[PDB]
RNA sequence: AUGGUGAACUAUGCCUGAAUAGGGUGAAGCCAGAGGAAACUCUGGUGGAGGCUCGUAGCGGUUCUGACGUGCAAAUCGAUC
RNA sequence: GUGAACAGCCUCUAGUUGAUAGAAUAAUGUAGAUAAGGGAAGUCGGCAAAAUAGAUCCGUAACUUCGGGAUAAGGAUUGGC
RNA sequence: CUCUUAAGGUAGCCAAUGGAUUAACGAGAUUCCCACUGUCCCUAUCUACUAUCUAGCGAAACCACAGCCAAGGGAACGGGCUUGGCAGAAUCAGCGGGGAAAGAAGACCCUGUUGAGCUUGACUCUAGU
RNA sequence: GCGUUGGAUACCCACUAAUAGGGAACGGCUGGGUUUAGACCGUCGUGAGACAGGUUAGUUUUACCCUACUGAU
């Protein structure tokens, strides 16, 4: 749903190839590590979803085409 | 309804619309 | 209804001024023969801070014209007055900052302070820090002087009323934010018991007419 | 399953039954996604005398042309007003107020009119009401 | 003073006047605002019904 | 209702006295070095500000299916704060 | 003495050894602890307990009024001779 | 007489910023995660002081009379009334089902008075002006 | 005669032989509720205040008596 440029501008990260890599890179950059070095996948995902819903990430659905 | 002048509305200056936070440049 | 604080303050009690650390009442000299006819010279010995007053005060020593002794007066310091300066007070005093002159002896546009409302009451107008009185004009036939007060009002007073040349020192005091209830506390500790203030709406209808809801 | 409880839907039917004007609040980012088409069909079938309009909120989160296109497309069905809800820095408040005054003047036989705000959760109904009241 | 009394106000602007009618309320305003406290039944010392509650009359109509 | 008594508790103003370990952070002013035409920037020190902060004495009184309930006590005890 | 320390613990000087006692060790309590495997499945609700903790070093995000956040987070170490 | 759907290809013009989606702080209210555990499955064991027995000392609440049940007795509802079950001294530790047994005993509705240093163009007034 | 569960938030998931209905209340601990004094938002009222309402914080502490019951002389 979101543009790559918008996501990378919002979260100051890049270089991911899938959602798991995106979550891992964001967790390691933000310091969301569990006890033992494991990234906090669920917590980072919940924060991403909250930001998406509350409008800290730009996105929209395209309107119908003009006639 | 009257005139809806959308040119008087300022959109929110979100962090994802700023070119200063470019990655890979 | 219960007596409000506004009505309570009239009985005195805990609402009197805190005057232990004051230097003395700030007044001009008594209007005497020397100031009515010629002039008299005093010397600024010190400039001191007065508790509860923004403006500093100046101790000025004169010689007693009728007895061998010295007389100490407490003037409100105008800006630019220094220790060791000679001050001249009287009808024949020169137009210099710090001198005390009758209002009829100064030209239009003169800036004065600690101005007598009536001739001999020893200073009533423009006493707070940074304030002054402007000499608008003269009416010689009625022996009157038109002046402009700090509030913007225009007044007519006697030309024999006296005033000190210059502007009261310590100006610009209220341009600094206090930032702190503590600084307000220490400000009013040296003045009187009028702080802090409780809003009438926050009270009960018995305590204040604004109460209730 | 939140938003589909009997108590919530009883409240919805109560506000519709008490309302003369119904404002359906849509999200400018997903207006077709945040539409209650079944509620609109029920209103046009059973209560044709109640006036239903669209308010497209959160227009500050989309580009200007996207909001203009959505307003143009939704106006083909219902009167749609673009909006941005805020107590201090809002958009569309005067237009909504003058439209409500028009409805009040149309229902001049009624001593007062009620405008009920319905829509999806988090679309900003309470924010729009606070914007109208400036409090 | 004599200017703020009820009698003088009536002159400036017999049995038809009702309780509570003042500068702010007329008769219709008074009765509409008394609607909010209207719905109560009245009983005496012995417990007989002086007045039934509003919209709670027990008489069977014909 | 009339006439009297209380600010030894407590509320507030005033006058004259007294009390308050050890840590963390590191403001202005100042020194040296690297840049610069200057203004000014950067690095390392010095200094010891704050109705700052951790935490004793002290002041207060948040919480506990707490103790006690003719209790030690007509408001106390323990831990926690 | 230990220790950053008027902290906690032990000691010298000085001062106490006071509070009805004796004998047994059922249930239920008040106060304090431990527990295989699982780890909130308990309960309205992680209430209560447990876990953490000093010092040294590495390192520390969003946000921000640019002063903070911050001991953020996350890691390594500690005796004696 | 007339009014609203002209805006277009993922961020515009217009005036660093376009903000309350406000940092910091909080014995304020709420949700979730890691760790952690007897909260639980599912309970077991240990210590001190009680409880317990004894010597001495020694109260209080409360008390119409009393104290085993079942059915029936003109709203619910008995220890006493009618008909039955039955029923043997004197007692100890527990226990919390029942007891005008107590302690919770007062809150909650109704009637009649009183107060309000409550409030208002309610009435007579009145200080002040 | 004998059983009729474990969870999630009246309905679902699962296990199970089965997850039947009901009475002794509705003619001891404990959360929602009668929650009095503090506080805020909304509606009405000229106001004191009241409420179409919504949120938060808020001391009641037996048993050694008789019987019943469990054990013991
Ligand atoms: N950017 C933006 N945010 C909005 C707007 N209106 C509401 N919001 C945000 O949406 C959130 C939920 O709004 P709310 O009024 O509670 O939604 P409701 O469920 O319809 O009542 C709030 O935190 C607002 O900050 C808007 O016009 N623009
Ligand atoms: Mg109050
Ligand atoms: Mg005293
Ligand atoms: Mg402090
Ligand atoms: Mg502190
Ligand atoms: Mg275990
Ligand atoms: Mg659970
Ligand atoms: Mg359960
Ligand atoms: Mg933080
Ligand atoms: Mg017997
Ligand atoms: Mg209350």
């Amino acid at each position: 749903r979101c543009q790559v440029k918008h996501l990378e501008r919002t979260y100051e990260i890049s270089g991911w190839k899938d959602a798991t890599e995106f979550i891992e890179i964001l967790a390691r950059k933000q310091g969301r590590l569990l006890k033992g070095g494991e990234p906090d996948e669920s917590g980072v995902s919940k924060q991403i979803l909250n930001d998406f819903n509350r409008g800290k990430i730009p996105w929209f659905v395209l309107p119908p085409e003009k006639e | 309804m009257g005139k809806q002048d959308l040119g008087k509305l300022q959109t929110r200056k979100m962090k994802g619309l700023k070119s200063k936070f470019d990655q890979g440049t | 209804g219960r007596v409000i604080r506004n009505q309570r303050k009239g009985a005195g009690s805990i609402f009197t001024s805190h005057t232990r650390l004051r230097q003395g009442a700030a007044k001009l000299r008594t209007l005497d023969y020397a100031e009515r006819h010629g002039y008299i010279r005093g010397i600024v010995k010190q400039i001191v801070h007065d508790s509860g007053r923004g403006a500093p005060l100046a101790k000025v020593v004169f010689r007693d014209p009728y007895k061998y002794r010295l007389r100490e007066e407490i003037f409100i310091a105008n800006e630019g007055v220094h220790t060791g300066q000679f001050i001249y007070a009287g009808k024949k005093a020169s137009l210099n900052v710090g001198n005390v002159l009758p209002l009829g002896s100064v030209p239009e546009g003169t800036i004065v302070s600690n101005v007598e409302e009536k001739p001999g009451d020893r200073g009533a107008l423009a006493r707070a820090s940074g304030n002054y009185v402007i000499i608008i004009g003269h009416n010689p036939d009625e022996n009157k002087t038109r002046v402009r007060l700090p509030s913007g009002a225009k007044k007519v007073i006697s030309s024999d009323a006296r005033g000190v040349i210059g502007v009261i020192a310590g100006g610009g005091r209220v341009d600094k934010p206090l930032l702190k209830a503590g600084r307000a506390f220490h400000k009013y500790r040296l003045k009187r018991n009028s702080w802090p203030k409780t809003r009438g709406v926050a009270m009960n209808p018995v305590d204040h007419p604004h109460g209730g809801g | 399953s939140k938003g589909q409880s009997k108590r919530i839907w009883n409240e919805l039917y109560k506000v519709i039954d008490s309302s003369d004007v119904v404002i359906h609040v849509l999200d400018a980012r997903d207006p077709l996604g945040t539409r209650c088409k079944s509620v609109e069909e029920y209103m046009k079938k059973e209560t044709p005398h109640k006036h239903l309009i669209y308010v497209l909120n959160k227009c500050d989160l989309v580009p200007t042309w996207v909001a203009a296109a959505w307003v143009k497309h939704l106006s083909k069905e219902r009167p749609t007003l673009a909006f941005h809800a805020s107590i201090t820095n809002s958009f569309g408040k005067g237009s909504l107020i003058q439209l409500l005054r028009q409805f009040s003047q149309l229902h001049t036989d009624r001593k007062q009119i009620s405008v009920g705000f319905i829509g999806y959760p988090n679309t900003g109904k309470s924010s729009i009401i606070n914007t109208l009241r400036k409090k | 003073g004599t200017g703020k009394k009820e009698k003088s106000r009536r002159i400036r602007e017999g049995n038809l006047r009702v309780k509570g009618e003042n500068f702010y309320r007329d008769s219709k305003r008074v009765k509409f605002l008394n609607m909010y406290t209207s719905g109560k039944e009245i009983r005496n010392k012995k417990g007989n019904l002086i007045r039934a509650a509003s919209f709670q009359d027990s008489t069977i109509p014909d």
